[PDB]
């Protein structure tokens, strides 16, 4: 009946209890164990009180090795002896070595082969790193094995361009100086990362495609598949990651030119040299991969929930979140995967004493998201043209503890002013805030570096599954989850990421003992689902999305008057794209003082200001997409090509002025600008229209 | 307490070839690496080829790469040294050292439980 | 406050004072008479009652011959002497010979050039026709000037054969035995084509884009426009059309091979010769084409008048139509231009005693249409995120009287019931049915091909302004009008469409003398319209959807059986198509049931209800559209590839299984044939399940 | 009535050019088409060439279009037919032909109103 009664209903005991359920066996996609687990998963639902519970099904191309021919990466001498050979798996956590099914590391959908040639160090593979190698280290990365380190960039970049720069193949390796916190001890006695310890994870270039084999409409029975040497964003070269244990062993050989900068060297004794081949003692010895791991079409299950709407039954709030897992998952996704559960629970506690929301909720456990987000990706693709008219928001519920320090939220602008409401509204774990709010604590250890006394609100990225609902279809989306220092600690993740020392244990113990952090990031999700799925009037503020607006406007600008000679000869301007946010503050402010003095009681008329409240978001989809890139169709804040997962707003014309002083031809580039300008201000000034007056 | 057994001693002329099999009894740690240290009778203790526990291996004494090679299995937790073509400045000591970390690592100070020893005499 | 008083209202006079003031000037698009008469409809339709008329205007570029230099094809010996010379311009109709700016016939957007070469004749241009000359004739029309005859495909088509035959230059001309009825005088004293009159039209093959220059976004002023040379559907070679006056002068020295067929052979009194050149007497002469035409951006203005909605102001029930003609457009589109004009002074004037229509009625006086289609494209374009959502239904109200025999209706299943229920209250004005319903009038002269007492209703094509907004927007569509007899006339068209001779005396005279089926057409329109926006629920039925699908799936099915041994060996099924109908019908069946059984009082469970029928027709557009069309995106009635304006259903399918006994490789031409039926299935699967229950 | 008055006789010896001018006076009609026929003294009457009110012309004597070509002007609502490097075989009587169709034939009965007339003598 009230927020109130829903959030005192969470349970941290609840939270506790279903992480260890779901941490202790494999659970990998497409294997037997997940398919148990959404067994579970609906029955447990079904006991909960929910409406509905069904377990959708699709048949995806997933990526397994080879179970009785091992991958591993060795050293040949001129007559290829295998002097050194790689680790075949990581040591398995203490109490976990009768578990079966513990898949070795590897990396999804590597092609095979037998590559043999020299070692060249990349860095951590970045398209900088890749030019401080070529154009000015006069080193040719064809024909030759390149390693690089995890971090700073997606793997599939890191492949994509290990591909352009033409090579055999990558070996990802993580380097202490960025997975080993300092003064931390390693897993078995601490949270730090072993030498054993290997990170997984896909390495494709899907761009938002889902299925490789079917881009664009679902997999299911009646499903036409492209060929494989047709399939969307596949590695042409092996890859395979191992632990820094081994990359000591693969490196300290290494010889030639030294390192360009202090900036490529890490943590390992090691002379980080760049040179292809060893040292002139080992320059015959050559690196040859052993990748036999295959691909293959394998069921997947995704579990959905539904509790129907009392008032509004069709518009549905959605809260997501993926089931599938490495080896145990004990942050990843687990951890997030009980708090929707126990969310679950006190909705269905609820639903029993008599209470309904006013709007359909919709609970999700996907599935395969480890393998390309292939699960919500394909379920959404089923049901788009239900979404599309339907979906009133998204939240997304991966991981929910990365540390112990302050809380962290990445949602959309007609969410911030919500989320700041809640978060005054409950508690703030955090030691040193007791009896004070959650929001006090978190604009403290989180201030924003524009505003003063407001939190840090980040942006909605990708590589989850809020990527479909929202980069695509246009739905309003929201994840918070709790998380590391931003400025002292300094590393990417967390130590064990995607690694089989995440176990249960390890959040026992070292990240949440009492598991109020859990129960904290429960309560915020929570309630958030709850004030979006109940509220009157849609809490969303179109004020905030004018104010981001204006400042994505201005920092693009910045970066083309960056070129003021060339815009001056091309007459490249962006009168447009200032005068279609100028329009959108004004007409936002105006729907704002009609929202503000409205006949609430009238039905119809709440209907008709939430569907433009709705459907503000949608406003923002191109239909034909970025280029190359059909499936990204968001304008504003989808990803960017180049600097992907550190790129800035407006993507298409940030992709377009991206090293545009290297382009052959200036005035094309610019036209390319100028397109792209034109169109980022048609979008604006019709998203702004939307919440103009209806007729 | 943890016990490395050792066998395999013999005195083969020149291009035989010997089976050095040690087995390792009362270790109780869950991960291990052992390693084969060769000392001449007029020379010092150097490292030949190492394994660990992580089936990962490797051959130290890179002159000796066809000649050496080393092979282990936990399921009767043992670990086995080929020779191949023998030679007579072969003939020395060889021990088997044993230590937590499963790194492989050509330092004898890091090993602490070390074999019993073998003469190897190829004549 | 009635629908009987809004019919009642509507009055004959008032749509002859209205035809004759659009009549008597030209009102070609872009010119300065299209701006006036576009600021006359905005001042009348501003004084008849709407709440707001505003003239949106774009920036296309339009295509107009040089009033220097005229446009001429002339015969030309071995010294180019240009012995014959064809017709500079038609001569004017009585009464019309001061009128000014009055435009040579001419094919918009033909380039530039002065080809010579002989003539090759290719009967109407069909591919066809060329497959004849090529594998049977043995005829090269590479380096030969092309001429063609007018009918039985669009003139764009005709051109991009011809481009892909590899010609020179195309010359257009109507043949007595298609554009000329027996025992009918010329226009002087009659409705039948004179030999000067020539038709006139665009030769473009846009695929619905639009502004040939504005791919996917409106032409404003901020806009960047592509090089013409990258212009989408832009003709190669020069088009210049005549009379057949003219071409009996062309064709009469016309030798070599014989035709191929009586079917070749029109009514001119000529050989009908094909082989290439003229005969051994005039061997050496050849023909050479004076095409100077220019394309330049020029700004089209279409006017948009509101009323809004009572009750559900967000919901815009379209009434189009354009405006711009080619001289005086007496029946295309003044007669449609008239009847709107009438419908909106009939509203205006029931709206000034205080009524006021449910849903928001947008009407629409487009512009540029003959141009492409410009006018309503762009505007569609511009307001497609408010369309998408907003839009109930579209009524295209083009020409309206093509004959006086019976009624033709071409609409979207979804209006079958209502287009067969209004017709039962209106009254018939034919001949043999004085106090008769139109429906029993229009069944009788039309009956439908498959039922029995129920009329004919054709299917939505393409060529007017519907075509945006129902083949790409994916928003229910309908036209209604007079045509002629079409079992006995057998000739395309009407004799003086698109021609000077389509002046007021035509259309007073030998047309409609009394304007009844002018004023029974407008009051077809007027009142689908009303109980369109104005009904309660939306008079939508989607069994006739279904059951039009299944007769679709069963005619692609046999048309694929066609070939059976070839779908045995790649084991091509229509199981999944199959299901996904009966699947349809039976969700459709129940979703009737519910539509029957609900309470109409609540507002929230009606708005749901219409909702769903509103966007079960937006079900079926698929986002990424057809291939190499992506402006195409309706998976049932899309225009097809190949055989455009004759195709069929399913067009994806169709156009797969086209001419595949041809393809090189059979199993990718039947893998692409797979794939149809994959994305037709789902597609059906899909709009099927959004009228399922609402969680 | 119409009157076809023909004027620009001439008699000029081979290689001259003549200038054959006619008007069209008190012809009611909106549209008209006339052509210029020649007729020998001793052969029949043939078609030279024609022109109409919508532009259009054609030189029917195609072994001598060179030679002959036709232009007119509705403002004054006249035609002129010019010679060139004019032959003896050219002396010849040449006729008006107007009629109402805008065609243009070789046929000298589909005219009802004739000219006058002109002889053009060539040595
Ligand atoms: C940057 C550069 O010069 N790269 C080239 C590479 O493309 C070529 O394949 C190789 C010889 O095979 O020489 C080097
Ligand atoms: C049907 C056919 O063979 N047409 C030919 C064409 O292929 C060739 O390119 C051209 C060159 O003169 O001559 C013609
Ligand atoms: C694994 O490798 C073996 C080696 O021959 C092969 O027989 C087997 O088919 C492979 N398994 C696969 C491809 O699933
Ligand atoms: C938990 O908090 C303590 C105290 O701030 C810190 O030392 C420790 O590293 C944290 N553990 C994490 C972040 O896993
Ligand atoms: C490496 O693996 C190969 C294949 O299993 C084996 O033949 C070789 O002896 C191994 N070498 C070492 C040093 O473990
Ligand atoms: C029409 O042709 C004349 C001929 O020279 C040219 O001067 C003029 O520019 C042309 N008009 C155009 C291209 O609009
Ligand atoms: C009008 O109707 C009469 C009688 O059927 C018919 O002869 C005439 O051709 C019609 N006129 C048209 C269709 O323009
Ligand atoms: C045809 O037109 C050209 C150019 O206007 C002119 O020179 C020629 O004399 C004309 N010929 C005829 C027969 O009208
Ligand atoms: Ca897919
Ligand atoms: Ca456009
Ligand atoms: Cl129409
Ligand atoms: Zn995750
Ligand atoms: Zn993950
Ligand atoms: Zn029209
Ligand atoms: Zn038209």
């Amino acid at each position: 009946h009230n927020m109130k009664a829903f959030l005192d209903e969470l349970k941290a005991e609840n939270i506790k209890k279903f992480l260890y359920n779901f941490t202790q066996i494999p659970h990998l996609a497409g294997t037997e164990q997940n398919f148990q687990l959404a067994k579970q998963i609906q029955s447990q639902w079904k006991e909960f009180g929910l409406d509905s519970v069904e377990l959708a099904h699709y048949d995806v191309l997933l990526s397994y090795p080879n179970k009785t021919h091992p991958n591993y990466i060795s050293i040949i001498n001129e007559d290829g002896n295998e002097i050194f050979n790689t680790s075949l798996f990581e040591p398995p956590p203490p109490g976990y070595e009768n578990v079966s099914d513990i898949v070795p590391p590897f990396s999804a959908f590597s092609p095979q082969g037998m590559p043999e040639g020299d070692l060249v160090y990349v860095n951590y593979a970045r398209t900088e790193d890749f030019f401080k190698l070529e154009r000015d280290m006069k080193i040719n990365c064809s024909g030759k094995i390149v390693i690089a380190r995890y971090g700073k960039v997606f793997r599939g970049n890191k492949v994509k361009n290990a591909q352009l720069a033409g090579a055999k193949g990558v070996i990802l390796y993580s380097d202490p100086a960025d997975y080993f916190a300092p003064g931390v001890k390693s897993y078995p006695d601490g949270w730090n990362l072993p030498g054993g310890g290997v990170q997984r994870g896909n390495i494709l270039n899907l761009n938002g495609a889902g299925d490789p084999l079917t881009p664009g409409y679902p997999a299911n029975e009646y499903a036409y598949r492209r060929g494989i040497a047709e399939a969307v964003g596949l590695p042409s070269i092996p890859v395979h990651p191992i632990g820094y244990y081994d990359a000591q062993k693969l490196l300290e050989k290494m010889g030639g030119s030294a390192p360009p900068d202090s900036s490529w060297r890490g943590s390992l004794k090691v002379p980080y040299n760049v040179g292809p081949g060893f040292t002139g003692n080992f320059s015959t010895q050559k690196v040859k991969m052993h990748i036999h791991s295959t691909n293959e079409v394998t069921r997947i299950y995704n579990v959905i929930g539904t509790l129907r709407g009392a008032v509004e039954p069709d518009r549905y709030v959605i809260l997501g979140g993926h089931r599938d897992s490495w080896v145990f998952g004990g942050i990843d996704p687990q951890s997030g995967a009980a708090v929707v559960h126990e969310i679950v629970r006190s909705f269905g506690t609820l639903k029993k004493e008599g209470w309904r929301p006013r709007r359909t909720i919709l609970f999700a456990s996907w599935d395969a998201e480890e393998f390309g987000l292939l699960g919500s990706t394909e379920w959404a693709e089923e049901n788009s043209r239900l979404l599309q008219e339907r979906g009133v928001a998204y939240i997304n519920a991966d991981s929910s503890i990365e540390g112990n320090y302050t809380l962290r939220v990445d949602c959309t602008p007609l969410m911030y002013s919500l989320v700041h409401n809640l978060t005054k509204e409950l508690k703030s774990p955090d030691e040193g805030f007791e009896g004070k709010s959650l929001y006090e604590s978190w604009t403290k250890k989180s201030p924003s570096p524009e505003f003063s006394g407001m939190p840090r609100i980040s942006k909605l990225g990708s590589g989850n599954d809020f990527e479909v609902f929202f980069q695509r279809l246009g739905i309003a989306s929201g994840r918070a989850r709790y998380t590391k220092n931003w400025e002292t600690n300094k590393f990417s993740g967390y130590p064990l990421y995607h690694s089989v020392y995440e176990t249960y244990e390890l959040v026992e113990k070292f990240y949440d003992p009492m598991f109020k952090y859990h129960l904290t990031v429960a309560q915020v999700r929570g309630g958030m689902v709850f004030e979006l799925a109940n509220s009157i009037v849609l809490p969303f503020d179109c004020r905030d999305y004018a104010v981001v607006l204006r400042k994505y406007a201005d920092k693009i600008y910045s970066i083309s008057m960056k070129h003021p000679q060339e815009m001056k000869t091309y007459s490249v301007s962006f009168d447009s794209l200032f005068s279609a946010v100028k329009n959108f503050t004004e007409i936002a402010s105006k729907f704002s003082e009609r929202l503000q003095d409205f006949d609430k009681s009238n039905p119809i008329v709440l209907r008709m200001m939430n569907d433009q409240l709705m459907f503000l978001e949608r406003a923002f989809i191109d239909p034909l997409g970025l280029p190359d890139r059909p499936f990204y169709r968001h304008v504003i804040y989808a990803p960017s090509s180049h600097n992907k997962y550190a790129g800035e707003s407006f993507p298409g014309i940030y992709d377009a002025l991206f090293d545009i002083e290297s382009k052959v031809d200036p005035s094309k580039a610019w036209g390319e600008v100028k397109r792209q300008i034109y169109v980022a201000a048609f979008t604006v000034q019709a998203a702004a229209e939307t919440l103009s007056e209806v007729a | 307490q943890v016990q490395l057994q050792e066998s395999g001693g013999g005195s083969v002329q020149a291009g035989g070839s010997l089976r050095l099999s040690c087995a390792r009894s009362g270790w109780p740690y869950s991960t291990y690496s052992m390693n084969w240290f060769r000392q001449a009778p007029g020379k010092e203790r150097e490292a030949v080829a190492g394994i660990s526990s992580t089936m990962s291996g490797i051959i130290f004494a890179e002159s000796k790469a066809g000649q050496f090679t080393i092979s282990q299995d936990n399921a009767k937790n043992t670990v086995y040294l080929q020779m191949n073509n023998l030679k007579p400045e072969d003939t020395a000591i060889y021990y088997c050292a044993a230590r937590r970390d499963y790194s492989l690592s050509s330092s004898s100070d890091d090993f602490d439980y070390w074999g019993q020893g073998t003469q190897v005499t190829v004549s």
